[PDB]
């Protein structure tokens, strides 16, 4: 067995050198010796960037280099360019016969200053409640870079059942927006004192709360 | 009346006890002076406490094939399947080198595993002679309208016997009891024999021979997925030291059939047998009685509901209906010459009686050779029929 | 140069089966290992399966307990993935991928050595597999009342994509953001559209969202008030 | 260089002409004075004009079972299936009577028909010896950086031969032509032998024996046919008590056949191609073969050792080295002498090692001598000196 | 007495397989011929198949080219019907049926005499088999405008049953008739609800139909005007 | 081969004696000698009424008798009662091994006065046309007896593709109603000058016509 974890997001400035880590659990030196890296630009197919932990295939820009240790593997991009903004995935063997990918890292090339998300939480509409349904709508807007994490809570209890969240998308102003949904029955909504939407962006958390009453 | 229509029928008559022989597809009709005529048939034989000795696979399938190899000096490869008792695995050596994904040149270990699944098997059952249950159906010649040849036996008293519990009294509703003291007359004794059961076929074979079969087997205890001796039907081929292949050796069903030619074949049916062995019984009728021997003769006239037919043994079956009054009452029956001088044929359905006017009666009788007169009832309207 | 073209993706009912088929060209197919990888929409890459040159070694990820069978036809330069008992967790784009580096070490592509050097250097464009259970539906639209201020419309349970939203018949365009749809566990899509307006306008200016779902030929005009 | 790594490898040296023996899983390395070293391999054997003699059913299935009976004196029953050649039928007699749906008592005719469907078959093929196509792969010892044991064959010239068209000239790009005059020496002569093909296995058996097999067959003429002859050999009708007729199959004869085919010449098979036990004795003329670049100068620069020396199963060694100097295309200087550098000792396998591009390393295979040896590649300065051990 | 209870009916996908199983009790089952008969909803009886006591004789109707196999287990008093390659033409109720009269002539139930006297005297309640291709779907409701006058609402393409309709929230009950649904070739149901009202009321009184489809949790209120 | 045909409907009055015929194609005297009759009340399982052409099983009312000829078989009901308002099916052998049923006859027992159907034909709604669909709805109401036949026509051409008709059902006033659907594309609807719905009841026909224009 083996599970590879990567940072959710990494933000860099043009000309700078950024490093993305790939760490494993129940892994060893052979896991990282065999790590490969893949670049996936938005809406495009993945591209092989690194293999055998540190070897770069021909055609891949010399701005990409990689290192590996007995405990982690890392990809380094020197001279960050806007075209480097993409999702990066690490991959290695999970067992002697099977491969596994990391969770992915969204690499942001900073053109504009970092902006924290604005969060609006809407309760179920009276109309929807009349349809024997309930949907909590958590609106996240005007943030940069375009990586956020979302947590829902019923009272103080984290909730994951029924939660569906969109991938952040560019707004008309080049910043990002994303949406999160918590689907409930009217009885569920009404059974708790409150619900909360928690948005984490660049290590800070904004939580909005609404109540049935 | 069940025996009526079966070619392998016997007509056994006993002076005033009577020995009979029952086998599958053979019926016996017994008659005795002032005793009801009875029809006996062996309907089923069953081996009830058979201990499965061994189960053999005759057709197998290999699936979920998995392989792992290692480069020279990198040790022995291993798969988890090697610890799964449903998998057959084998280690070999292949030629490795630069051109084959190894840094140096040598013999790299390989290991191939496949899931052994049986598609067709054979079971060996040990059966104790005393546990062979027989089911005999005794149908009295009661004349009822539909009793004739009715396989259901809803009129015939079923009785189960075993080579030990040979003596059984069977009560026949309206006729009393009949004592049966049977004995087995099998072809082979079950001592040192194994009942090799496959599909719908069955045979009796030597125990040591059975155990010496080179096929994958499961013990009686595991009836399971850890087939023993899987090697007997699986083969690993690595002739050029390049790759290992796993190949099945093909269904042995017909091979077994050929091997089982010089063996006593038994027919089978989902744990029941159609055994070729004859059951020799003795039957006592001292407690049997003709139902209704005190009733008086029918006065009215009779109607012929169904055309006279001749059986394969020259006997005739006549279905007649009572139109008169008096029921329950005795039907007057006679079969004399054309001049009515002396009675000639014999009665099979002795003492034919009417129970209800609506329900007709089936009388079976042996007419004499040539022209005869079947007289049923008494004048007036006494039926007079002519026989050839 | 070198290309891979996948086929067979589309809508499948839960518990249903589908067969994906990949055509390879521009390289010695018979000597290369081949893999299947998938990616749920907007999510990360997930390795699914691999097969060697011979087909004697076929490996699968733990989440495919035996439901998918990989296969290949060397002379036809074709790769297959037979999928049964599909569930909503399996909706994704499926990519056909070549292991070109292993070819450099084992040109036969046969030997399944443990932890061998590998590299997924050639990828297809991917085929979309959507495991769902609806066909056409006009949406139900609910108002997200204002509580500057943000107000909006929630467009729930429609199928298929896409839905378009305008505001005030196209008169209101500043500050409008129509969000990508989410696919729910029910197999239906939902999206939201929001506009940020001055809070002072909330009592005076009427705001109406115009939702158009062409596949069902449905239009709904919902007024959003505080 | 393709032979490097295979255990069943032969080293044949010509005293201009050379007789070699190719078989499956065997490679032959040929050497000759001032002639390129070549690697030969029999990659595939194929019978292209095999005439199906007879096809036998070894596993059959009975389906579409239909029965018709008649009451006594009502004649013989009949089904249309009795005229369908895919059906096997049999007439019998049963005991009929009142208790059995007949107004009278007697022997009523019965008839049972079933559709004979084959699940597994065996094909016997007659193959003419001259129609046996062989595919030989010739890989020159060109030293190329990936040429070593590369199965792809993008390095060796494939050539097809047959027992008649025994003589073929094959051109090797940069080395000229090689004349091959081959001849088959199979284990058994194909005259009166039948290639009994079943599944992935194959055998060579006597013609009369084949024809005398008691199994259902389809003649070579009717292939894809449905009128299986002798269906009786696997079908049996049982009516032991004249009560009912049953149709029973005799069970797959696959393993029975395998047991019968023990004392027969087994052939491996693969969808109409054969891995055959026999060998191919060829004669090879190298008079038109030439060392590529016999007029080249010695490399002046120094060489680097890209990959650790490895030993093959036959004691020879393979050294992959890269040229760092200037001059390419140039001849690599190579020598294996004693520890005291007095006299050349080991032999060269990869004769005339040459450099084509500085970036592309070269693979040289040589037979070092028994015991301590010195592998000298290049020239002073920086002349590579490697000590080798040979037990 | 004597009864037959069928099992195994339900929803099956097109091309799918199903096994129907009938349990018999209270009569000498092993000696009787057994038949399968079917009936499409609202249509007539269609004979499907029969099997004798032994199982040596199994007959099928021309429409079952080999797709169904009848079988029996005497000791378990069970009858089976294995069905493959099912299509929309096969949606129907399937009845297990005994031939009790033949028992009166051939008590063995074995002999397949040509054109023998028969009688299907015992029938099961039947099991419903629905071969369709939707999972859940709420209806689309369209008005049937008046042209006394009759007006109504058409409830198109929903699944499964049932749909309920009221008028004016239950206030209009006189003259209301909600019709049984039809199953279409698409596998979806449609029904209509009509009300006959005085023609003089057509300009004045508003008429609204309230359609409720509980399986999809859908309610629709459609206004019907001339 | 052999195909059995029955009348679509038969209407009788209480106390009267009605006869339902079963005629065959490619049939002979043996077909009719083996004819059996079955009664199926609405929503109930079939019941054996006649076997062997003329034999009545015990339990079946003595008011039911049957006859057979060399060209047809007939069931006769003497003294019609409201309780016998079922569908009746004949059955015989199609071949030596296979059976076939007739198409069925719906027998109506006249309890209340005969009422001719009222027919309303609705065109596709504008809303449905906007959904790129079209359905013609033919409403049949207030008729007795509860047997009607429905024919659709495009212009003058009979149409059977896409037609789906319900089985008549009792209204709140004990008379019957039924519905018929013709499913079309908007292009199909618009391609013809008119469509017609034809309802036949007790030998008379009522046809309503609507046009796209
Ligand atoms: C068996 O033989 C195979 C082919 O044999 C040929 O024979 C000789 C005579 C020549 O014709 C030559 O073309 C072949 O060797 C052989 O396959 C070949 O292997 C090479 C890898 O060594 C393939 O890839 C090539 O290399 C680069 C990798 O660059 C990295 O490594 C090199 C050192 O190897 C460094 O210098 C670099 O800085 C990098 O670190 C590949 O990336 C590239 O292939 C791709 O290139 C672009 C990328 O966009 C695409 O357009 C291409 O289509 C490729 O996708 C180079 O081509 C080489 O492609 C491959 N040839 C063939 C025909 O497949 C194999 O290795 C041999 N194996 C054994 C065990 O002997
Ligand atoms: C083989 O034996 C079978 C059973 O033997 C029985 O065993 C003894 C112990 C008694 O139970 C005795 O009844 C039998 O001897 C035998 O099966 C039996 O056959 C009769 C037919 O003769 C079955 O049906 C019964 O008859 C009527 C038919 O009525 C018409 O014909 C009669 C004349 O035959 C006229 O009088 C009438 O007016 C009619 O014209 C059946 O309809 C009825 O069965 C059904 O009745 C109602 C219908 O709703 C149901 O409630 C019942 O459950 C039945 O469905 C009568 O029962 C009789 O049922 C049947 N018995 C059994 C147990 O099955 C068979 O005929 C013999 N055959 C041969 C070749 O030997
Ligand atoms: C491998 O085993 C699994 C688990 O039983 C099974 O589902 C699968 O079908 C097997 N593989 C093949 C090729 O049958």
């Amino acid at each position: 067995q083996s599970v590879l974890t990567q940072p959710v997001s990494v933000s860099g400035s043009p000309g700078q050198s950024i490093t993305i880590s790939c760490t494993g659990t129940s892994s060893n030196a052979d896991t990282y010796n065999l790590v490969s890296w893949y670049q996936q630009r938005p809406g495009k197919a993945p591209k092989l960037m690194i293999y055998e932990g540190t070897k770069r295939p021909s055609g891949v820009s010399n701005r990409f280099s990689a290192s590996k240790s007995a405990t982690a593997a890392s990809l380094t991009i020197s001279g960050l360019q806007p075209e480097d903004e993409a999702d990066y995935y690490c991959c290695s063997y999970a067992t002697s016969r099977t491969l596994v990918f990391g969770g992915g890292t969204k690499l942001t090339v900073v053109g504009q200053p970092k902006a924290a998300p604005s969060v609006t939480l809407f309760p179920p509409s009276s109309e929807e409640l009349q349809a024997n349904k309930a949907t909590l709508v958590c609106l996240i807007s005007d943030f940069y870079p375009g990586a956020v994490t979302v947590a829902w809570k019923a009272d103080s209890s984290p909730v994951k059942a029924g939660v569906e969240t969109t991938t952040p998308s560019k707004q008309s102003n080049n910043k990002y927006a994303a949406s999160s949904y918590l689907s409930l029955t009217p009885e569920q909504w009404k059974s708790h004192r409150s619900y909360s939407c928690q948005v984490t962006h660049e290590g800070s958390t904004v939580e909005k709360t609404v109540a049935p009453t | 009346m069940r025996c009526i229509g079966i070619s392998n029928r016997d007509f056994v008559e006993g002076v005033s006890w009577v020995d009979i022989v029952l086998e599958h597809g053979s019926c016996v009709t017994t008659m005795a002076k002032n005793k009801p005529t009875l029809d006996f048939e062996l309907i089923k034989t069953e081996a009830k406490q058979p201990a499965t000795l061994r189960k053999y696979c005759i057709e197998a399938k290999l699936t979920n094939t998995t392989t792992e190899s290692r480069c020279p000096t990198q040790g022995e490869p291993s798969l988890n399947e090697e610890q799964d008792k449903r998998f057959i695995c084998k280690h070999s050596m292949v030629d490795r080198g630069w051109g084959n994904g190894c840094g140096c040149f040598g013999k790299g270990g390989i290991v191939t595993c496949a899931k052994f699944t049986c598609k067709k098997n054979m079971e060996g059952k040990i059966v104790q002679p005393e546990n062979l249950e027989y089911t005999i159906v005794i149908t009295p010649h009661s004349g009822e309208e539909h009793a004739v040849g009715n396989d259901t036996g809803k009129h015939g008293k079923e009785i189960k016997i075993t080579p030990q519990s040979s003596t059984t009294e069977a009560e026949l509703t309206g006729y009393g009891t009949v004592t049966m003291e049977c004995s087995p007359r099998t072809g082979l004794d079950f001592n040192e024999m194994v009942l090799l059961q496959m599909e719908d076929k069955a045979w009796l074979v030597h125990r040591q021979w059975f155990l010496d079969l080179p096929l994958p087997w499961l013990p009686g205890a595991d009836t399971g997925s850890n087939w023993i001796q899987k090697e007997t039907l699986v083969t690993f081929k690595n002739p050029h030291a390049k790759k290992q292949d796993v190949v099945v050796l093909g269904s042995q069903e017909g091979a077994m059939h050929t091997a089982l030619t010089g063996a006593t074949e038994i027919q089978m049916s989902s744990g029941n047998l159609l055994f070729t062995g004859h059951l020799k019984c003795r039957l006592r009728m001292d407690k049997l009685q003709l139902k209704g021997m005190s009733y008086s003769m029918c006065t009215g006239k009779f109607k012929i509901v169904k055309e006279i037919c001749e059986t394969q043994h020259g006997t005739i079956v006549i279905r007649v209906q009572y139109e008169g009054d008096g029921s329950p009452c005795k039907i007057p029956f006679e079969i004399t010459d054309l001049e009515k001088r002396h009675v000639l044929g014999r009665l099979i359905t002795v003492n034919p009686i009417v129970t209800e006017k609506d329900s007709p009666v089936n009388i079976e009788a042996e007419p004499p050779f040539g022209d005869s007169y079947i007289i049923v009832g008494v004048e007036p309207g006494q039926l007079k029929l002519n026989w050839f | 140069e070198v290309q891979l073209v996948e086929s067979g993706g589309g809508l499948v009912r839960p518990g249903g089966s589908l067969r994906l088929s990949c055509a390879a060209s521009g390289f010695s197919y018979s000597n290369h290992w081949m893999h299947w990888v998938r990616q749920a929409p907007g999510k990360g890459l997930v390795w699914v399966s691999r097969i060697n040159s011979d087909g004697s070694t076929r490996n699968y990820a733990d989440f495919v307990k035996g439901r998918f069978t990989i296969s290949r036809d060397n002379a036809e330069n074709t790769l297959y993935l037979e999928m049964n008992s599909l569930t909503a967790d399996d909706t994704a784009v499926y990519y056909c991928v070549r292991d070109g580096v292993r070819f450099y070490y084992d040109s036969t592509g046969y030997y399944p050595d443990s932890f061998f050097k590998y590299g997924m250097d050639v990828w297809g464009q991917g085929t979309t597999v959507t495991v769902s259970s609806a066909s056409t539906k006009g949406p139900s639209v609910f108002p997200l009342a204002p509580s500057t201020a943000a107000l909006g419309c929630l467009v729930k349970d429609y199928f298929p994509e896409p839905v378009t939203v305008s505001w005030n018949s196209g008169a209101l365009t500043s500050g409008v953001h129509t969000f990508p749809a989410v696919l729910q566990s029910s197999g239906l899509y939902s999206l939201s559209s929001v506009v940020t307006v001055p809070s002072s306008s909330l009592g005076t200016q009427t705001y109406i969202c115009n939702v158009n779902h062409k596949p069902s030929n449905t239009k709904v005009d919902k007024r959003v008030e505080p």
